[PDB]
């Protein structure tokens, strides 16, 4: 009964592509081609945050769009002061591979997992004024390679085992699980009314989900290697997804379907991280290739270039209030650009 | 969606000879690297011989060495496994498989459990 | 005849002395200007690079201003012994500085981990402070115990050995950390992939990049090796030295900032991020 | 206008200090990556190590400190957490030799695939070859033929620069060289001058693992600072 | 065994495929729509003068 299942399984699959196909009238090729560029977005960096001793390998802007935290592989995680390159806090971890950080919305928390596979919560605003570990979520079978706070006493985590979960701090234990993934699930975007959640995984797939009912509510596919960053457009109705294929794609939910591709032929380096700006009309990538680079996502082109790491840049994000961009890399230096 | 379906597949008598096709859709074909792997009764995964991008560099395992024969055609976007002078230890589900990154000469977890890039395979028995 | 083989001595000694300058101020601007080749060994080098200017800077200070203000009295008013006492001191400072490139390279090819600050500082005091505590003591015992003469005729060789037996112990060690060096690469050359006679050519390269930085060149030919002075030899020794000692610091900027990969690395990704931005 | 950035900056001192107190130690010990599969031995190697001196075993030789990170508790697709072990100045690879069945392969297989990471690239790779009695063993048996699996043993002999442990058996010491130059022809096919291969023939009763990987890290070393110059 | 994923696959599969979708073009028009509608807020597409800029 197991092959009927399977031709069923691949006749559905065929249906709902033919159904993608049809709901396409046409492309954004000669929708937005009456649309001036964007010109050169030259950019230049104005501060540049050292003090890592390994390289860095995420980090989370802050809900002021002042202050930062950068998780390194040397086991810290720094939180500094953007605007004056103070660093406000420097907490060690337990286990020196992190490759996750998330700054709390209200700034109270502070969160960073890694290959311990445990989901460390720091509050920040103490009685003593000294930060210590407040919490230690436990139960991935797989490295966590993605935090974000859904709120204060809430938390959403991917991991490696392919499964991403929803957790409850006070009590410690997860509330709910997202399975579903058939690869590592590397990256988590959080929709701007905190109620749906997009996870792309190493499967060359995207999986939109219900973090209130917890399933599965939509799949998207296109890619062609692991999906290494996802990022909600400003809108809520959208998202960017970059992969080790060298190239980025966005994706509309209520479309379904590939929407735009973010290509060159001269690049042939994965991308690590995505990010959009306040408008979203600039899409942010980082690559492999050691710069990271912007580009116009209505019209599919690369308006700017950011050059100065002297290595792969691993986390890249945008402000709150969008005046800012910071990138890190593995060079051990963060920098901030405007 | 990455796909990859093999085909040719069936029961031969030993010594025999059989063609193995693999056709891949969804993603270039000629970017990255290709190989067959197989499983066989005494469950385990085991890499049998791999193909570089352009298909000069080509590398067999020990047990098959100097038997099987191996080619890509980016044209057709396919592979073909050419398997000669089939032994009763060749019984076994053949995977055509492929690690994800272009462009790269490293090739990780083609023989893992749950791959992702890897097709349904193809019974071969004598 | 003497003359015109003294003119060319001079000549091609202020031709090195104006190429080394100029070579070592270009180095000295690369090194600080990139922000990025900042490591401890390049802090070191910088050292070194502004040790050797300052020796040149002295010695066209001691040459031309001395020669112009006697030719076109000075001996006795207090300020070239002054001048001859920094040029003193920049001569042992350069070799302490040679002398500390050979010690930080022991250090890093023998002892394990060193704490970086502290041996930095330990580093910088040797370079600078120890001339100072030979140099010193020569400029009072002159003083107390020798007429001014503008302190240039070595009357007594026990007054001048204050000065030179420093400087040759900083040589010897120089020659036994080179010595070290040399056999601490050929074990790790006669054990690699066992390549082929490269295993010469390779070895044979690696001691001519050392030579100049280690500043070995006195202990090879200049007072124990079989080089010496005779009729017609003392001139092609003299000449070769003097050729050698002005040619030192052009072949250290060329060897450790021109040729160095790092530095080229970073040229060639100026010049990439400057096509892109333009 | 001098109120409060000046806590700040007094803070920031702080920290600064705490992290320089941080660095002095951080980089005056070695990391190492143990890296093998299951019956390799590599946890009769990690509990040897630790009872004399993600899983973590730190161990001293010669007044070094080594760290050992021993993956645990993780699927079987390496293929992204293995980048995060790209600064390690070691991978310790030990592979089950008496194991040809026929695992010899696979293992080959993921030493090549570690070999030619670009992520890895830069980071030399101290091979122990474990399980040599069990080895021993199964050659002087002679039920199983090594040609079996490796046809090209059939026309192999011994190196000239061998030097086989006094009382063995030519049969066995030209199957520990066998697969000793197997994985030395895979070292060797890439990554020149960068990285380098340090093979061993270890087993349960051997003592002296720790001294090999110190013996291996100190040569690493020198050879980078070496590079570092130019010189080498 | 494989009989329970592969019926969870083909449920969600199932459930995913009957959707309200909607034309790409109307999409499209959202998005432009969007993207100038915060044109003038966002500091990125028009740089914001130095005299308001924090990182100056």
């Amino acid at each position: 009964e197991l092959d009927q299942l399977r031709q069923e399984a691949e006749q559905l699959k065929n249906q709902i592509r033919d159904a993608r196909k049809a709901c396409a009238d046409a492309t954004l090729s000669q929708i937005t081609n009456n649309i001036d560029p964007v010109g050169r977005i030259q950019m230049r960096t104005r501060r540049t945050l050292r003090g890592h001793l390994a390289k860095i390998y995420a980090m989370h802007w802050g809900t002021d769009s002042r202050l930062l935290v950068s998780a390194s592989q040397d086991g810290k995680l720094i939180i500094w002061d953007s605007y004056t390159t103070n660093k406000v806090h420097a907490i060690p971890l337990r286990s020196s591979w992190v490759m996750t950080c998330a700054y709390a919305p209200s700034g109270n928390y502070v969160a960073c997992g890694g290959l311990d596979n445990i989901c460390s919560i720091y509050n920040l605003k103490t009685r003593e004024g000294n930060v210590r570990v407040s919490r230690e979520l436990a139960g991935h079978t797989g490295y966590l390679s993605c935090c974000r706070f859904l709120d204060d006493n809430q938390i959403v985590t991917s991991s490696g085992d392919t499964t991403c979960a929803l957790w409850d701090i006070e009590t410690g234990q997860q509330t709910t699980t997202f399975t579903g993934h058939t690869g590592d699930v590397m990256s988590l975007s959080l929709a701007p009314d905190t109620r749906l959640f997009v996870s792309g995984a190493c499967d060359a797939s995207a999986k939109l989900w219900d973090v209130r009912e917890g399933m599965c509510r939509q799949t998207f596919t296109g890619h062609e290697s692991d999906i290494n960053a996802i990022c909600f457009f400003p809108n809520g109705n959208a998202f960017a997804t970059g992969s080790d294929d060298a190239t980025c794609r966005l994706f509309d939910l209520r479309a379904d379907q590939e929407l735009m591709t973010y290509s060159h032929d001269n690049i042939i380096c994965g991308i690590t991280s995505v990010s959009f700006s306040k408008s979203g009309r600039l899409l942010l990538a980082g690559y492999d290739d050691f710069n990271c680079n912007v580009w116009d996502a209505l019209k599919a082109d690369r308006a700017g270039v950011l050059a100065g790491h002297d290595n792969r840049v691993s986390c890249l994000g945008v402000t709150d209030d969008g005046m800012a961009v910071a990138t890190g890399s593995w060079d051990s230096f963060l920098k901030i650009w405007n | 969606q990455v796909q990859l379906q093999e085909s040719g597949g069936g029961l031969v008598q030993p010594g025999g000879s059989l063609r193995l096709s693999c056709a891949a859709s969804g993603f270039t074909f000629s970017n990255y690297k290709m190989n067959w792997v197989r499983q066989a009764p005494g469950k385990g995964l085991e890499w049998v011989s791999d193909i570089s991008q352009s298909g000069a560099s080509i590398s067999y395992t020990g047990s098959v060495k100097g038997r099987f024969t191996i080619s890509r055609d980016n044209a057709k976007n396919t592979l073909y496994l050419q398997m000669n002078s089939l032994k009763p230890e060749d019984t076994a589900v053949y995977y055509c498989a492929r690690c994800p990154a272009p462009f790269t000469r490293d090739c990780f977890d083609v023989t893992s459990t749950t791959y992702a890039y890897r097709g349904q395979g193809t019974q071969v028995t004598v | 005849s003497p003359e015109e083989q003294l003119l060319f001595l001079y000549i091609i000694y202020t031709v090195g002395y104006a190429l080394s300058f100029s070579a070592l101020v270009i180095a000295s601007a690369i090194l600080l200007g990139f922000r990025h080749l900042h490591c401890t060994r390049n802090y070191i080098h910088l050292n070194l690079f502004a040790s050797f200017i300052l020796r040149a800077l002295s010695v066209f200070i001691k040459d031309a201003a001395l020669k112009w203000m006697y030719s076109t009295s000075y001996q006795d008013s207090l300020s070239c012994r002054l001048v001859f006492l920094l040029m003193q001191y920049c001569v042992a400072a350069n070799y302490y500085w040679l002398l500390v490139e050979g010690v930080y390279l022991y250090t890093l090819l023998a002892f394990s981990v060193l704490s970086e600050q502290w041996i930095f500082r330990l580093y910088v005091s040797i370079g600078w402070g120890v001339p100072l505590l030979f140099v010193v003591p020569w400029g009072i015992v002159k003083y107390l115990y020798e007429d001014e003469g503008c302190w240039t005729r070595n009357s007594n060789m026990n007054y001048w050995l204050i000065i030179r037996l420093p400087i040759l112990f900083a040589i010897g060690v120089n020659f036994l950390i080179f010595v070290r060096v040399i056999c601490i690469v050929v074990s790790k050359l006669k054990a690699n992939l066992m390549c082929k006679t490269d295993i010469k050519c390779r070895l044979a390269k690696s001691t001519l990049t050392l030579i100049p930085l280690l500043g070995t060149h006195e202990v090879i030919f200049a007072f124990v090796m079989d080089e010496h002075a005779r009729g017609t030899l003392r001139f092609i020794k003299l000449f070769t030295e003097l050729s050698f000692t002005s040619f030192q610091g052009l072949m250290v900027a060329i060897l450790y900032c021109f040729v160095n990969n790092e530095v080229q690395l970073e040229f060639r990704k100026s010049w990439e991020r400057w096509r892109l931005e333009h | 206008q001098r109120n409060e950035e000046k806590a700040q900056r007094e803070a920031n001192k702080k920290i600064e200090k705490q992290l320089q107190k941080d660095k002095q130690v951080y980089r005056a010990t070695h990391r190492l990556l143990l890296l093998g599969a299951g019956e390799s031995g590599k946890n009769t190697i990690v509990k040897q190590m630790r009872i004399l001196h993600i899983f973590e075993t730190k161990f001293q030789v010669d007044k070094v400190n080594f760290h050992m990170f021993d993956v645990g508790a993780q699927r079987d697709e390496r293929r992204k957490w293995i980048q995060c072990f790209n600064d390690v100045t070691a991978i310790i690879f030990v592979v089950a030799s008496s194991s040809y069945t026929n695992r010899l392969q696979a293992a080959l297989k993921l030493f090549d695939s570690i070999w030619n990471n670009k992520w890895l690239r830069d980071t030399s790779v101290i091979l122990f070859l474990n399980k040599q009695d069990l080895l021993a063993e199964k050659v002087l048996a002679g039920k199983s033929k090594i040609e079996d699996y490796f046809p090209e043993f059939a026309r192999y002999t011994t190196p000239e620069d061998a030097t086989p442990e006094p009382g063995e058996d030519p049969r066995v010491t030209r199957a520990k060289y066998f697969i000793r130059d197997e994985f030395l022809r895979i070292s060797t096919a890439s990554g020149d001058g960068r990285h380098y291969c340090y093979p061993h023939f270890t087993c349960a009763v051997d003592t002296e693992n720790i001294r090999r990987v110190f013996n291996d890290c100190r040569d690493i070393i020198q050879r980078m600072h070496l590079r570092q110059y130019e010189l080498l | 065994a494989s009989i329970a994923q592969a019926r969870k696959l083909v449920e969600q599969l199932k459930m995913e495929a009957n959707i309200d979708r909607i034309k790409v073009s109307k999409a499209a028009a959202d998005l432009m729509a969007y993207c100038e509608a915060h044109a003038k807020e966002d500091p990125l597409l028009t740089p914001v003068p130095a005299s308001e800029n924090p990182f100056r």
